[PDB]
């Protein structure tokens, strides 16, 4: 039992290390892109509008 | 390059799935490495 | 004739079609204050002017105007060394009055005798960080990629005192034979960064060879973008008579681009992406092109401007067309800062284009290319494996991998951290770098040819 | 003067002006509501009128005031709630019998049935005047003269009228200047241009040392006078409470706090709490009160007012600069002053620009900070005082990426963070060393070298012992305390005494209420004390375990600091610390044997 | 004539005219500045003056030209360096004292100075003529002539009188053609407007290969002569690197470099460097430089120069196409032609598409792309002829999903990716196959299979290493190398050795910097067959450590074989490849067993 | 609002106000402007959305005399569970806390739904006695 | 498209017309309107772009005499890649489902590549038998 909980263990720290790091950053990254493009969309318009 | 159109709501989804992953996880772990330090102790003896 | 009205800092003026383009006019306000403009728009019988003084309080028929019938030039001159200004060059501390041995208008565009050979000498400041990954040539244009949350006042300040200590060193190398000026201009900022960067050149005895020109934040948007403009108009002068090396600094370019925001939301063309000029790129170029070698080929303009994103990313505007026009960035990170390493320079996708150009062999080795090229692949290779430790622990790091985890380390410690009074050179940290690339074995080391790598492990 | 053509939403256009200014406040219509001119087309003058235009028609007058938007600083200024264009809350509650100053009401911008008590200065008939020079001083305190009358600047001549010594009214004059011509007649307020900065002899680098009275600041990382600060807000956070704590503590002349465009239940809060609270340097009379100069505006009330009430508290802070003494200006936030901007751009159909967010704003939220910082007093005495800007800043769109956030940390050299969980666990404020940074500490230690205090060693050993300790801390939950030896055992117990000793406060005594220089340099001395010989002993051959036994009554002692006097080896060094040195040593002879 | 009714920026606006195109070429003032009209309002037409402005009188005249904007297309253009309003910088250089070009100032765009050599051609009296025939020739070259002369498109006649062979002037007329009476006399040089395509006979499918000269081109993505490219930046493409190589190493009879807005050091480096490097095939009269001309704009000089530049450029390269010729044109940066357009629907004030780039964008990049390609020359004789197009672009939004950028994407033949992680790691120019294509090679494939090399089924084995590496690589980031197989280990090692190897052209050589297609092909072949015997070993009984332990030095050898010089063995195919087939083969039986 | 600042002022009563929904007069507010000269800001909602709010908001607080009271409690729906909508965020600045009503547990079948979660009061101790 | 209209009818042929390219076609709409009264307006595209793309569509259906059809295939290449950009997104909408090629089908060496996951016809049960 110990020498499976020694194993287990191993690969289940692993993985709190890589969602923490890795994947998180990436949607926050990914999120911010898409919304900076996006406001201007909706604000250039009004300027078009307006001229 | 991903959609620029409203991928806002998919992306948000994504997050707070990888969230919930980190906080249970994480308690997930704290307890097998809290059994692990009890077995050690035994073992040894 | 007199105002019609003011939309802003546009004055609409009611006068006729016979001033010149850019001619000032002079507006007198019956507060016993005089304001002068320049014509931005000339239109049937009357014009639209950005005003340098004020941006307010500009009246109807109690306010007149008299047309100077002189189109807006710099009176430039050489005597100009030492001199302290502001940013129109009205003296602040009471340094030398203007006068003038040539006037020179602006316009991004003199004389315009910028280069048609490019520049291949070098200069250095003793920084490694900087130098070393980063080969600076007399005529090139590298700027300081910065963040909010980091010292960029204080790296600029590194160069400024550093620099006229190192260049007689390499002046003997003949990686200089004439002496050096600085030029700084300052835009934007605040009393407390204004002083710090004149307390600079004083502790130095450079505060003779260098012109300073201070503009605050507080002074007119208008005024602002002429700062930059009338610093450059000088720098070229200076070039051209005297034969010498000038270093341009222009820090902050964020609040350079803030001011040509509000001069382009408040004009009747409609702006770029979000919400930063359509002819931004235009404005930032004006800069640009003065640089290089100047005519009797000895005196030089060489641009450092300063940048620091006021929102985190390279993704924003202001990054973006910065890094198209000059030619590499040096980029500084906010990691490097919190951890204590001064100056925080970091060296992952710093970068330059010249860099060939501009190391030779009569003055620097021919070996100072192919190191960089190690460092520059070893260091980013080894950032990410780091990372990459964190989440896999050591059952996907190898042994050669725990050597980059060591390289990585010590180039951090040694090579990045310096204080603000050492002074290096480039053949020492050539050695440095050569014994912290030793560890890797001779298959590892395989972007540099076995002819170099043999003879210097 | 004008008459209205046209009134479309808000704004209202009004032809007839041949000397209106793009600056000028008018009075439009019958109504009497405020406005201020925006632009002008031609003889028609746009006017964003700011106050309800519901009842107001098309050919009425439009009066100008004669003058732009202004504050009249004047004597009367403390023990006063006040607008952020100005005009008393207090008797507009009296007179008009509601509590907030509805539409078309308008009062002058200070009392003005008040007299006052006028002694003269060091001028005398026929004598050659200047800018900023003591004309004369009103009292308001009975701790300093707050009212220096000085000579306006954009003024000065030869004095052709000096009143002597005796008590006038505001309308009444007391000074002629002759300056081509009568210049005018001048009275005890004078007025000054809200966007506008007072002229100094000249301004310097943030340096001079004075206490807010609150420990960490000073600690962790020397706290500005001259500063610029930014501070995150979330408006439960608990940023409203050291706010009131900020303006008690402080040693500072006055405090003058500004509601940018608040919820207006922490407004009441310090119009109440403030009388009842009592000073930390003695004086009676309305304690806080007295000492403070109120500007509130709620969320509410006028976006001009809300949009002039930063430039207003600072105008009254550079004055007070300018008279020698030194103001401490609190802000919060500068987040609602953000917002209203964009309110009024929308309004006009004026282009904003970045997030929705105007392009004005950077140049003005840095022309704001430019104004605040040390100087040189204007006038020929030439004294030193100082206007310290705090802002607190909170987001705008939902996150901190906001473009005022953002903005705001570019031009200050001063970041201090405000977390819910450290409030929560009652430590108020909530400085941690990773959220923050100061560069203006190097001058400021060094100033302190001076005086008595080691300050500058302390201060770098106490960020890196912090610092040093969360990343053993990391340890602790992976491994666990296997793999941990003495030494990293007793980094974390040091760690632990400086957090407990300075960041945490919540008024326990009348000793965390005010907290001088050497208490904060008493306290320090002895963390960093004990940290050398303890590491040393357990290197001789001692345990953590062996250190903590033997220790007990020294280190309790020095932890219960910050509710005993410092008072105890002199008045105010702490004699508690000096002998804890002598028993610290005779302690490691002990440990190490 | 005009009379200038309004300066408003580079947009002035003229009453008074009359013809006008939209095209039509302007003279603005006694200055006589760059201008073109855009759009007629009115009598008034609007000209966008594109030169730089800083004292023009507002009612003085306008001339016209009479005629749109046009570049002279004739001998003598060769080796010359011109900006794309057409004016020898060379001239300018004497004559201005100056290097750039001053404002207020205009002069001829050709030199009038020098005489050519004419010698006959292959239409003698009688014959009868028509468009792109061979008049005859100026030798500019010390190998070829650059320069045919050709009768310009719609032209066409029985020509009475051929001049004999001599020397004359290119001012000088040397023919006469009748059609429908005297038509005209003829000189040397003749006009093209840049805004009209010239004419072709027919177009043929490309089939023949450029030789880009460069490794990671050639292997991952080929290119062919009469192709399309486009390049995305960041400021870590290399742009300057990769347009030194294409100048010098495409086997092209000419190359027509454009300098589109540049830094004004780049274009100054490609210059002083052709003469210093050597031809492909001897010659020397500066002799990179001989075969190339040049167009070099700067950032903030003039802006219809800018403008002009791809569309002068790609018209002299029409020219060539039409002789007979083969041209590599290389645009360098059309993302800064583009930003142009931003900057006019600006100036104007008309409404802009995505993200304020105009919809105009897409079309006119269309038409630009589509002048280009492999075509059988214009006129009788009958020719085949080439150009290929090769553009950078940038963004200037951070994300490569901006206008510029797709735009072109949807047009171009060949996309060669940008990689900012590698490029970081300096990989100068960097690319995986994913972000990558080329629709040419399967039929560039086949060509060259016939030539000698291996070349298909490397093609495929190529794309398969990368595609299989890219997979792999996030699950050892995220997971672990645990899962991964020994076979799948040894995936990621060659592939690596490929990203260093040959992306990395920067070099400090011209051996580790031009890869010809037979030193290309060895070292392709030499690494698919150390991955194949590779999987095999480890499959039949070996490890990823011991199998990377044997062949060890081995290794070393073929990572340092690219800075060894082509020119040895039969060719470029050297032993020093072969015999490395043999030592892999050997070190594969002592791997497995 | 009107109507109820008089009640509580002259006869002194304690009024809740309950105003259902300021998610429609928010749209009501971006709605109008057509022939306006007024531009709106983000998400097509005004850039003055912030002014319109405030309005609604004076109508709120302790009367003068302060035995009487108008209390108010505006209710706001999300249409689509954003809470980086501009209606909730501008509106939740100015406001004493909120009240977070949540799906999850009105789909367990709990009624009412409110998780006390993320709720708060930040005058909770201010009211009790 | 009339011409086949022509064929569909009067002789009673199956007609296929292949319309490529819809984003070229796209372009030119957008570069209009830019002088003209009409405005632009999400995106920059006209709004009555969605009416462009209906007159084009239009020819296409069974012609009466029920012998002959028009069918229609129009090819749209996305010029930024993803799927709500305006050009696809409207089009999907008139049509009745859609076929999606993908790129990363490309990259491992794929002909034709054809990612069928998002790829549905709703009206595809009912015709076929």
């Amino acid at each position: 039992a110990f020498i499976i909980l020694d194993e287990v263990i191993k690969v289940t720290n692993r993985r709190v290390n890589a969602i923490e790091h890795v994947i998180i950053p990436r949607t926050e990254n990914t999120i911010a892109y898409i919304n900076s493009e996006l406001d201007e969309l909706d604000r250039e318009e009004f300027y078009r509008l307006k001229k | 390059v991903f959609p620029t159109r409203m991928t806002l709501g998919l992306m948000k989804t994504k997050l707070k799935g990888a969230n919930q992953g980190y906080s249970l996880l994480k308690r997930k772990s704290e307890a097998l490495t809290k059994r692990f330090r009890d077995i050690t102790k035994r073992i040894d003896d | 004739n007199t105002v019609s009205g003011v939309n802003g800092p546009l004055v609409i003026l009611e006068k006729v079609k016979f001033p010149r383009y850019n001619e000032i006019v002079n507006l007198t306000l019956p507060d016993g204050t005089v304001r002068q403009g320049q014509v931005l728009e000339i239109r049937g019988d009357r014009a639209i002017v950005q005003v340098f003084e004020g941006t307010s309080g500009i009246d109807v028929k109690k306010t007149t105007v008299e047309f100077t019938g002189e189109s807006l030039r710099i009176p430039v001159s050489e005597d100009m060394l030492g001199r302290i200004f502001d940013g129109s060059g009205r003296p602040i501390d009471n340094g030398p009055k203007v006068f003038a041995e040539d006037y020179l208008d602006i316009n991004g565009s003199p004389i315009n005798p910028y280069a048609r050979i490019y520049p291949e000498e070098m200069i250095s400041t003793g920084v490694s960080a900087i130098d070393t990954m980063n080969s600076i040539a007399r005529g090139q244009k590298i700027p300081i990629f910065s963040a909010s949350g980091l010292p960029h006042n204080e790296i600029a300040a590194q160069i400024c005192r550093q620099a006229g200590l190192v260049r007689p060193t390499k002046d003997v190398h003949d990686g200089h034979e004439e002496n050096f000026s600085i030029v700084f201009a300052a835009m934007g900022v605040n009393l407390e960064t204004a002083r710090f960067f004149k307390q600079d050149f004083e502790e130095n005895g450079s505060l003779e060879r260098t012109s300073l020109f201070l503009n605050l934040a507080n002074d007119p948007t208008i005024e602002r973008i002429i700062t930059p403009r009338l610093a450059l108009t000088t720098a070229e002068y200076l070039a051209y008579q005297t034969e010498r090396h000038v270093l341009t600094i222009l820090t902050d370019m964020s609040s350079y681009a803030d001011a040509l925001r509000e001069v382009s939301a408040a004009r009747e063309e409609v702006p770029g992406r979000r919400g930063y000029p359509g002819y931004m790129y235009t404005d930032l170029s004006t800069i640009y092109e003065r640089a290089g070698r100047v005519e009797g080929r000895n005196g030089s303009i060489t641009q450092i401007p300063i940048l620091t994103m006021p929102n985190d990313d390279i993704t924003h505007p202001i990054p973006d067309l910065t890094g198209y026009i000059t030619e590499g960035q040096i980029f500084v990170d906010r990691q490097l800062h919190n951890k204590g390493i001064y100056p925080p320079i970091n060296v992952l996708p710093s970068l330059s284009r010249l860099m060939k150009s501009a190391i030779g062999e009569g003055m620097t080795r021919k070996d100072h290319g192919d190191v960089s090229n190690q460092l520059y692949a070893k260091y980013a290779i080894g950032k990410d494996a780091a990372a990459m430790k964190a989440v896999v622990g050591e059952e996907a790091l190898s042994i050669e991998d725990k050597l980059s985890l060591e390289f990585l380390e010590k180039f951090e410690k040694t090579f990045i951290t310096q204080g603000a009074y050492e002074d290096r050179t480039v053949f020492e940290s050539l050695d440095q770098a050569w014994s912290l690339l030793r560890i890797y074995p001779k298959e590892m080391l395989n972007r540099i040819s076995p002819k170099i790598l043999d003879e210097f492990y | 003067y004008g008459a209205i053509y046209s009134v479309s939403g808000p704004v209202v256009i009004a032809e007839n002006m041949i000397g209106c200014a793009m600056y000028e406040l008018v009075k439009v219509g019958h109504d009497n509501l405020v406005g201020e001119v925006i632009r002008i087309d031609g003889d028609k003058a746009t006017i964003q009128v700011y106050e309800e235009t519901a009842g107001l028609t098309v050919g009425d007058p439009v009066l100008r005031t004669g003058k732009p938007l202004s504050v009249e600083l004047g004597p009367g200024l403390m023990e006063t709630i006040y607008d952020g264009i100005q005009r008393p809350l207090k008797a507009i509650k009296e007179e008009s019998q509601s509590i907030y100053i509805p539409r078309g009401i308008d009062t002058p911008a200070l009392d003005r049935t008040i007299k006052w008590q006028f002694t003269p200065g060091k001028f005398q008939v026929g004598d050659h005047i200047s800018g900023g020079d003591i004309y004369g001083s009103v009292f308001e305190n009975s701790l300093i003269s707050s009212h220096k009358i000085l000579l306006p600047p954009r003024s000065r001549g030869t004095i052709t009228w000096i009143a002597p010594a005796g008590e006038y009214t505001l309308d009444e004059k007391i000074l002629e200047v002759e300056f081509d011509g009568k210049k005018s007649d001048f009275t005890l307020y004078h007025t000054w241009p809200v966007r506008v900065p007072r002229p100094v002899t000249e301004k310097l680098s943030a340096d001079y040392p004075l206490l807010t009275g609150q420990r960490v600041l000073d600690a962790l990382f020397p706290c500005v006078q001259g500063g610029t600060t930014c501070i995150p807000g979330a408006f439960g956070c608990g940023k409203t409470v050291i706010s009131q704590s900020l303006s008690k503590y402080s040693n500072s002349d006055a405090i003058i706090y500004v509601g940018c465009g608040e919820r207006g239940n922490e407004m009441a809060e310090v119009l109440m709490e403030f009388p009842e609270l009592y000073t930390e340097m003695s004086g009676t009379k309305e304690p806080i009160m007295k000492r403070t100069t109120l500007v509130a505006n709620t969320s509410n009330m006028p976006v001009a007012a809300r949009e002039a009430s930063i430039y207003t508290g600072i105008t009254l802070a550079e004055y007070f600069r300018d008279q020698g003494k030194n103001v401490s200006m609190i802000a919060d936030s500068s987040s609602r002053w953000a917002e209203a901007l964009r309110e009024i751009s929308g309004r006009l159909g004026e282009m904003p620009a970045d997030q929705g967010f105007p392009a004005y704003l950077g140049a003005k939220l840095a022309s704001f900070y430019e104004r605040a910082g040390k100087a040189v007093a204007l006038g020929s005495p030439d004294r030193t005082g100082s206007v310290s800007i705090v802002a607190a800043v909170s987001p705008a769109g939902g996150d901190f990426s906001d473009p005022v956030t953002t903005a705001t940390l570019g031009i200050t050299q001063v970041f201090w963070g405000l977390d819910k969980k450290l409030a929560q666990r009652k430590h108020f404020p909530s400085i941690n060393t990773s959220v923050s940074y100061s560069k203006y500490t190097n001058v400021l230690n060094k100033f302190y070298d001076s005086n008595y205090p080691e300050f500058p060693v302390l201060r770098d050993r106490m960020k890196e012992i912090l610092s040093n300790a969360e990343e053993l801390e990391q340890v602790v939950q992976l491994v666990g305390k296997s793999a941990l030896s003495d030494s990293d055992k007793i980094t974390l117990d040091v760690a632990t005494l400086i957090k407990e000793d300075f960041l945490q406060q919540n008024g326990y005594s009348t000793y965390d209420a005010f907290c001088p220089i050497w208490k904060t340099f008493d306290m320090m001395r002895a963390f960093i004390s004990y940290h050398d010989e303890a590491q040393k002993a357990v290197a001789n051959g001692a345990n953590w375990s062996k250190l903590a036994d033997s220790t007990g009554d020294v280190k309790h002692a020095v932890s219960s600091s910050k509710f005993f006097e410092p008072s105890r080896g002199e008045k105010e060094v702490h004699g508690e610390f000096e002998k804890l040195l002598s028993t610290m040593q005779e302690r490691f002879a002990e440990s190490t044997d």
